[PDB]
């Protein structure tokens, strides 16, 4: 191999020459700023300077080149990267950095900024990044922007930059089958408002934008509104659209295929080859669709589903390369369509079984057996979904183990064996709450409306303690009627605007039975909503978690397994 | 064997089938017919037998029942149609027995419909769905059901027999019968009940 | 509800008794002068055709005497007694006529029973005969099974007398299929020719069709000259149509040419912990590792044998009881194309790791913990590949454990710790042979040429024995690293003696490498080192055998390098 010591010595000597200006022969003249540099470094880094000097043109012998349509700071950072290999990339100058990299055709900085932008893609810059990837060639960025823009924009459709988009880009966006919309009318009104941004600059594109939307809205309202905005005496558009909506037979999209499903993680691996797996139950389809494995079989993790219906994974441990397990603070995000876990910004401290709770757009991970264990062994930390970073919050006053947390009234409610503390994400403080009369642990709670339903606790039992936020008191309702001499595995969840329970029971010398019940809020009784047949759902285990979310049956595949 | 032998066997089988369809099955030699079918299908000539059966059945239908229904479209039209359907079923009983012994190989390997289904399909195509019989049957059934709705009593078991005949003619479910009967009947009931409601809202009160 | 305890048995027995006494009978069957008085109800419930015969409104329905022809008396009698008692008791000779009579009367249950019996008895010779019957008497299962058996065996025989008398469609289906187990393309050509030489001027159009079917690769060799010798006079357009079959019709390679000599392994280290062990294969030439499906998918400790016709068999083995390892005497055979295992006639004793040896077309299972508690603990049991039955033979002289057995010069040789006995198939007796000077067990032997190479034992003991000389001698020691336990495997490769050994040390990974051994050099030259990037660890109880397999039918074993 090439001697790295001599390579770094040569590089540092060249950078010293650059700083001291000894062997510089070519100077870059940009907006009156002198940039003394060499030809060898520029040729090695950029693919434009190699064609600027070794070309035989008038600049081959000229020692002063007036490089135009560039920026001084961008050129300076590119030169210093070429001279020392240090690329300081902030969150603002990456746009002009990519512009100058494409202008100068430098592959290394182009790849680096492409990776930075593939990491930086978020909701508030999705349309801007897609427009940037349409302007300057970037297939990878274009595809990532396609996916993220489709999802987040069809959720939001309010960005100001969406109005200033090319016709081809909008045709690609609207005609795609990856849009995430609960209805087919929101895309219609989004297209209408985009068209009405201008009057005559969009008339020619009117015949094309309607060609990608289904005819179910091409004969109903929002056709006379276009006639109102039609240019005067234009008889080539009204009669055109009058007899035009014959083709494009109505085909349902993919965004209207989201159903309230119970996502399960760390289930019992069907085949003994793997350790655990992830499955999902369909309360409506009455089937069990398989889910992608956790990233690097990440066990002992926590789940959260934001009001925007997004799944996240935090904490967990990976078997170190017989008992062998090491805890890692890696963070991941689940793609609802690609059926894969996209990595995100990792946490600061590793966790085991963390309680992920979403509130005000922030992901809160409370506790989880942190590595530190100092006097603040109860330190909790939130995540920024806008800036893609983690921020510490007010620590929990008391150290708790095997706890659960929910969000009610824009506040974080974490529950332990007998104590409860409410955290206000605004004042960043903890307030003492009501005290339970029973010592129970290893249970889960579901936030339904303005009440907290702590179900089960210790196997578990059928004890239920209902807490009211407005009343600030713990009261008993009833006990779930289950078979005696059994060990039910209770799982509290909210579904169909009602509090249902996923309770798996096992009898003596008998296999586990799956059944869910609907708890009557006013009657204080668990009614049999549906019985899960064992012909579709097999054993899941004991350390499995359940959460409420929506998934697409089309993108996912049915798990092939014998009843 | 030679083509002459199989041709003679098919000719005699066709003669026997025609004799059976002519209400003269009293002297039908079941043993002889079963043996000829055995020696016919055994030599791997089932396609010719199936084609000949279809041709004979459709020719007999067009010659006899198509003429009979059209000749008596006003004198006990539905009664004659029911009698023809019953005769067709009682002949296709034995026809289907023999050609179902055959069908155990044809319907399975050649992956085609059975001879009972073939007879039902050809009857549907040549009698019920005829260019003139279908509309006449629809009109007469609508007229008689409207007259029954008016208040006077007419025959009712006959309509049940006709509906059962159409349901059996569906041969898969309620695809043909449901459309053919309900849709004109649905429209007639719609207009009749609309007129009745319009008369009642003005001739009486909410009591 | 059908109460089977009281009424069903009593009703059936009383009906049988009434049949015996000729009571309450109203229909009698006339079969070439033989009278068979019976009842209409039993015939209706059993046969689908007899039901219609005594119901269809005709003269036969109201007819006390019916003259049913084209039916055998014995077959009709056995069908009637099966209808009256439920027991078929079918032999191996009258199956064809019984199936024909059952097909005419459309008796489904006996039809299914005979179909299963015929599909289980496509052994070696009736394959083409029952294939012709599978055509005549419509039977898809039988047709497919007989087609596969024909594609497997006729491609090695192609001289059966019954094969000559076949219909054109069946022959076209056989020849045009890409399942011909032929390593050469001229054998099918000469088979088609001899099928078109005994019947010429009668099937000339079918001759042209088969000529086109065999395609150019064999059409361009000799067929033109032979046809010129055998063409009818005054035939001109036949020359024009024959000349056309040179360019077109998609000349493509066959499948039988892919008989690569490989190694079949059993009880490997299963990546999927679900299976306790797996069966895989290795390619000496392609340098690839293929996998095979486990025959029982749950039973292990099996023995392997390869006939000269390249057939794989599995006998004996033990399976866990799965209560909430029991020994099973089941038998299996590996399909060279379907990648499955069709069971065969089970053994009479539940053996543990039996040693199967093939000789004179018979499979000989020597030892392997027969029942253990035998009065004569040293016994054997052989197999008939033609009659499909197990025949007891002369027992072992001495009781041995962890023994090995091979076949040399059409003679059975079994090797133990220090003794060896030769079993004479002609006389069914054991003759004493030479005694080894070294007492080593837990080893196997290979039958390469006319010399037996007993390798290993507890090591690297190389004791060579010759049948013509009847003596044991040492050659050399295999070069292996010390502080290790080698696992030796001796087997024939491409008509050359070679070994497959694995060395294991402390805190070290296993290495797989095969060496080429020379007879006069007494040295194991480095032939090929198996890279760990393609083959992973096997284990300790794995077995090795030589056989030819199909790469397309099998699947590659996925494993990370």
């Amino acid at each position: 191999q090439i001697n790295t010591e001599y390579a770094v010595s040569l590089l540092e000597q060249l950078k010293l020459f650059y700083e001291q200006q000894l062997f510089t022969d070519i100077v870059l003249i940009v907006e009156g700023t002198e940039f003394p540099c060499h030809k060898m470094v520029l040729a090695t880094c950029s693919s434009y300077f190699r064609a600027m000097f070794m070309s035989g043109l008038s600049e081959s012998k000229q020692t002063h080149v007036h490089l135009r349509n560039v920026d001084a700071a961008t050129l300076q950072i590119i030169i210093t990267y070429a001279y020392t290999g240090n690329l300081a990339m902030n969150d603002s100058t990456v746009e002009q950095l990519y512009e100058t990299a494409c202008f100068l055709q430098v592959e290394d900085v182009l790849q680096r900024c492409r990776e930075y932008l593939i990491k930086k893609i978020n909701a508030e810059n999705c349309v801007r990044l897609l427009s940037f990837a349409d302007l300057f060639s970037c297939e990878e960025l274009k595809q990532s922007a396609k996916r993220m823009v489709e999802h987040k924009f069809t959720a939001v459709y309010h960005q100001d930059a969406f109005m200033q988009l090319s016709h081809d880009l909008l045709i690609d966006i609207l005609s795609s089958d990856n849009l995430n919309v609960e209805k087919e009318e929101t895309v219609r009104e989004a297209a209408m408002l985009w068209l009405e941004y201008n009057t005559e600059s969009r008339s020619q594109y009117l015949s094309s934008v309607l060609s990608q939307i289904r005819i179910d809205a091409l004969s109903e309202v929002t056709q006379r509104a276009w006639f109102q905005g039609l240019p005067p005496n234009d008889k080539s558009v009204v009669v055109q659209g009058l007899y035009k909506s014959m083709p494009k037979f109505f085909k349902p999209r993919l965004g209207m295929t989201k159903e309230e499903m119970m996502i399960f993680i760390e289930a019992s691996s069907e085949n003994p080859c793997s350790l655990y797996s992830s499955v999902c139950y369909s309360p409506q389809a009455e089937k069990v669709y398989k889910l992608c494995s956790p990233p690097a079989d990440l066990h002992k993790v926590g789940t959260v589903v934001t009001p925007d219906n997004d799944i996240y994974i935090a904490g967990g441990q990976v078997p170190l390369k017989q008992t062998a397990f090491r805890t890692v603070n890696c963070f991941y995000w689940f793609d609802a369509q690609q059926n894969t876990w996209f990595p995100k910004t990792p946490m600061l401290f590793v966790r085991i079984k963390p309680s992920l709770v979403c509130c005000e757009g922030y992901i809160y991970a409370i506790g989880g057996d942190s590595v530190g264990g100092e006097l603040n062994r109860r330190t909790v930390e939130r995540y920024d979904t806008e800036k893609d970073e983690w921020t510490m919050v007010s620590p929990l006053p008391c150290a708790w183990q095997w706890s659960a947390a929910v969000v009610v009234h824009d506040c974080i409610y974490v529950m332990t064996l007998n104590l409860m503390y409410c955290y206000f994400p605004r004042s960043d403080s903890w307030v003492e709450m009501a005290m339970r009369q029973t010592s129970r642990s290893f249970a889960s709670a579901a936030a339904f409306g303005d009440k907290i339903f702590y179900i089960g606790g210790l196997g578990s039992s059928v004890t239920v303690e209902i807490y009211d936020v407005n009343k600030n008191e713990w009261k008993m309702a009833a006990n779930i009627p289950a078979k005696r001499y059994s060990d039910p595995c209770v799982r509290a969840v909210v579904i169909s605007n009602s509090l249902c329970v996923f309770m798996r029971e096992t009898h003596l010398n008998e296999r586990a039975k799956y059944v869910t019940y609907q708890y009557d809020l006013e009657l204080d009784r668990w009614s049999l909503r549906q019985h899960i047949s064992e012909r579709v759902l097999w054993d899941l285990g004991r350390d499995f978690r359940c959460t409420v979310g929506k998934l697409y049956p089309s993108c996912l595949e049915e798990s092939p397994w014998k009843p | 064997m030679d083509e002459k032998y199989v041709n003679s066997i098919w000719d005699l089988l066709k003669n026997a089938i025609q004799e059976i369809q002519r209400k003269n099955n009293s002297g039908l030699s079941f043993e002889e017919l079963y043996r000829n079918a055995y020696t016919m299908v055994l030599h791997k000539h089932g396609e010719k037998l199936y084609t000949g059966l279809r041709e004979v059945v459709t020719e007999h239908l067009i010659n006899k029942v198509r003429e009979d229904v059209l000749n008596s479209l006003n004198n006990n039209f539905l009664q004659t149609l029911n009698q023809a359907w019953n005769d067709h079923q009682t002949a296709m009983v034995m026809i289907r027995d023999i050609l179902m012994y055959m069908d155990r190989v044809y319907v399975q390997q050649n992956n085609v419909e059975n001879v009972y289904n073939l007879g039902l399909i050809i009857f549907r195509d040549q009698v019920v769905r005829y260019g003139c019989i279908r509309d006449h049957l629809r009109q007469t059934l609508l007229d008689m059901i409207a007259r029954e709705r008016k208040g006077e009593v007419v025959d009712r078991g006959a309509i049940r027999n006709a509906c059962q005949m159409l349901m059996i003619l569906g041969l898969e479910g309620r695809s043909v019968y449901e459309e053919d009967f309900e849709a004109p009947f649905l429209e007639m009931s719609a207009e009749f009940f609309q007129m009745e409601s319009q008369k009642f809202l003005a001739e009486n009160s909410a009591s």
